[PDB]
RNA sequence: UAAGUGAUCUAGAAAG
RNA sequence: GUAUGUCUAAAUGCUCUUAUUUACUAACAAAAU
């Protein structure tokens, strides 16, 4: 709740670190997971005929 | 490249050797554990 | 495959083995001296 | 004739066993696989005098070493191994050990650390 | 990956076989060679083959009268034939004693069968190995082409126009077999096949490679032993005994005799001492894990013989190495688990005892 | 897009990755791709996902 | 009263 | 990419151990959520 002034700071750590995050658009600790893949890891393994096939 | 050793066997320093050192001090160190129980209980029995 | 002997025979006979495995060990390993019979249980069942 | 070879050529009559069987034959006979010392290229981790001449080896400089076991094992299943190098100016048998309790090396009658 | 990254529907790639082993791969694939040298090292494949070639012959032998066989003989082959996938030859030649009315050329597993089409006075076994691939991973179909391209063409080295190819894929653990066949024989064979995949030490060895290659994984105690669950120790270190002495010309005889496998419940003093004769350890190599192997399945034996009721929980056994043979042979009873111990226990001094190891003198054969 | 007074999908507003972004996805790709000789396959597809994710 | 036809890149060897 | 250079006169069979490697090479490449 302190941390104010972050998404800006985030954005601007492009200039100060040399790999930057992929993610500066958002902020897992304010935000939370805005996304989530685990359902996609269960079809692909289905896509692929099942596990026996792999 | 840098640090040839860290590809090598014998270098200690390397993760693999010093896993299977840990590994081998924890199996050694359960055995005596175990011993080391069994001597206080025969000392406490003296 | 054994001796059919008395309870009190079996005791004795027992006891002589116990002595026996003793004596054979101190002759092997130079030990000094047993420190208990707790300590023998260990040389008996395990060896 | 390419590094990467798949299959090496063998004789017609090359009985894999035997062939074994008369090779372990001649190898208490052959002159190296029957000795000690086996080559090695190695880097200096210790950065190190060597005790003759004042040599200052530092750190990570390449030499061809000569690694030898040590009959003497740590604790019981974990080997150690003496690691023989030179001093560049002054031709002096520098060496060390790898006692892998502290996870590092152990100098032995060469050279010292600092 | 191996078995889709080299693989037989390839587009172009130059199938090398690899070096001592029969694994083709179509074209240079970099670090699949190295892992399937690593797999097949000092001479794998043929040690295998070899080794299974062997197991029938024993089969054979245990069931000599009842099929009506007048000798089993293995065949000095060359040592590559193995790995030789181009062409091959009759391991194990059959003669017969009466003259057997064997089957058109039919796989391991039909039950319809007519045993009235050829006749013949000698026969053979061929055994096949493969490494399969994603494409032609079916093992059956290949020992069937097989049997059409080698049997027919000119001369296969056979002696007899018949017989039978038996075939293991080993990178799939499929085995399937092909030929001709004499009533009862058949399903015989199917079990012998089935207990060599089970356990054949060989084939074992392989799988724990493939395993290491991959990194694939699955004193105190002492009053804990004689609780109402039933257990036995088991006892392997006077299976393969020998006695050593010198003839007067100075030749030392090592000569190989009656042994034991000490099998004690601990509860109820049933020692189930199978008595393991000399005539098991005739013309054999690699002989002390020989000896583990046969160990393991008398085990199993025993285990099968007892009912659910008398049966263990926890199978212990005295050396270290003891373990891993008879779990591969327990793996058909799972709930009895395959214990170690710390006890140095003196299981070894059965032959001490008097009237058992008369016994184990007084025996001509397994008992 | 809603008129928030009446609740009325009002308006649409089309959507298009701008090709500033595309550019920098390609690039995020290309460095990926490259200064990859060695990798472990397996490190190489996080990466990918990674940025795919992004 | 009338849907559902077709377009299918590739493809490995050496040395570094 | 498994470096290199100098240096050169013209006991026999036997078996048994393994679910490993005193293994060696680094020229090749180097990042996170
Ligand atoms: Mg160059």
């Amino acid at each position: 709740a302190y941390d104010r002034g972050h998404r800006i700071r985030r954005e601007f750590k492009q200039y100060s670190l040399e790999r930057n995050s992929p993610f500066w658009w958002t902020n897992s600790h304010h935000d939370g997971k805005l996304w989530n893949l685990n359902a996609y890891r269960t079809d692909v393994i289905q896509a692929l005929g099942g596990i026996e096939t792999i | 490249s840098g640090d040839l050793n860290l590809l090598k066997s014998w270098n200690p320093k390397l993760m693999k050797n010093r896993k299977k050192v840990w590994e081998t001090e924890q199996d050694l160190i359960t055995e005596q554990q175990k011993l080391n129980t069994r001597l206080k209980e025969i000392e406490k029995e003296r | 495959l054994w001796p059919s002997f008395t309870d009190e025979q079996w005791i004795t006979i027992e006891s002589q083995m116990r002595d026996l495995i003793l004596t054979e060990y101190g002759r092997k390993y130079n030990v000094n001296i047993s420190a208990l019979t707790q300590t023998e249980i260990k040389d008996i069942i395990l060896g | 004739s390419e590094r990467k070879a798949i299959n090496k050529y063998y004789p017609p009559d090359y009985n894999p066993l035997e062939a074994e069987k008369l090779s372990r034959k001649m190898a208490k006979k052959l002159k190296t696989m029957n000795k000690s010392h086996a080559s090695i290229r190695l880097m200096t981790p210790f950065s190190m005098r060597c005790l003759e001449c004042n040599e200052y080896i530092p750190k990570s400089r390449k030499f061809n070493g000569k690694k030898e076991l040590l009959k003497e094992k740590y604790l019981d299943s974990i080997k150690i191994y003496r690691l023989t190098i030179s001093c560049p100016r002054c031709a002096n048998s520098i060496a060390f050990r790898t006692d892998p309790g502290n996870s590092d090396y152990v100098m032995e009658v060469g050279g010292v650390r600092n | 990956w191996s078995p889709t990254i080299n693989r037989a529907n390839v587009y172009v790639g130059f199938l090398v076989q690899l070096d001592l082993t029969g694994i083709f791969l179509h074209g240079k694939i970099p670090t699949l060679k190295i892992s399937l040298i690593q797999i097949f090292r000092a001479h794998l494949w043929q040690k295998i083959h070899e080794s299974i070639v062997f197991d029938i012959c024993q089969i054979l032998d245990g069931e000599l009268d009842v099929l009506q066989i007048e000798s089993v003989t293995k065949e000095t082959v060359h040592p590559r034939k193995s790995y030789k996938m181009n062409s091959s030859a009759a391991d194990i030649t059959m003669e017969s004693v009466h003259e057997w009315e064997v089957s058109k050329p039919s796989l391991l597993h039909e039950t319809n069968d007519s045993f009235k089409g050829l006749i013949t006075n000698k026969m053979w076994f061929d055994v096949q190995l493969r490494y399969g691939d994603y494409d032609s991973h079916d093992i059956s179909r290949y020992v069937r082409a097989k049997f059409l391209d080698y049997t027919t063409d000119n001369v296969s080295m056979y002696p007899s126009p018949t017989g039978v190819m038996i075939g293991i894929d080993l990178a799939y653990n499929m085995y399937d077999a092909y030929g001709n066949w004499f009533n009862g024989l058949k399903p015989l064979i199917q079990n012998s096949m089935r207990t060599i995949m089970k356990a054949n030490p060989a084939l074992y060895v392989l799988r724990e490679r493939i395993r290491k290659g991959l990194q694939i994984y699955q004193s105190s105690n002492y009053a804990e032993l004689f609780n109402n669950d039933i257990k036995l120790f088991v006892d392997d270190t006077n299976v393969y005994r020998v006695t050593v002495h010198k003839t007067f010309e100075g030749n030392v005889a090592t000569k190989a005799i009656n042994g034991c496998i000490f099998t004690l419940n601990p509860k109820t003093g049933h020692l189930f001492l199978k008595i393991i004769h000399t005539s098991v350890w005739a013309g054999q190599k690699r002989l002390s894990q020989l000896a583990k192997w046969k160990t393991a399945e008398e085990v199993s034996a025993l285990v099968r013989s007892l009912p659910k009721e008398e049966q263990p929980k926890q199978i212990i056994v005295t050396r270290k190495a003891m373990l891993d043979p008879l779990e591969v042979h327990m793996l058909d009873f799972p709930n009895i688990a395959i214990r170690p111990t710390e006890l140095r226990l003196p299981f070894s001094a059965a032959m001490s005892i008097d009237k058992l190891s008369d016994v184990v003198m007084k025996a001509t054969e397994p008992q | 897009l809603v008129d928030e007074r009446t609740k009325q999908r009002t308006a649409k507003a089309y959507l298009k990755v701008s090709e500033e972004e595309i550019k920098k996805f390609d690039s995020r790709i290309r460095g990926i791709l490259m200064a990859s000789g060695s990798t472990t396959f397996t490190k190489v597809a996080a990466k990918w996902n990674t940025s795919l994710i992004s």
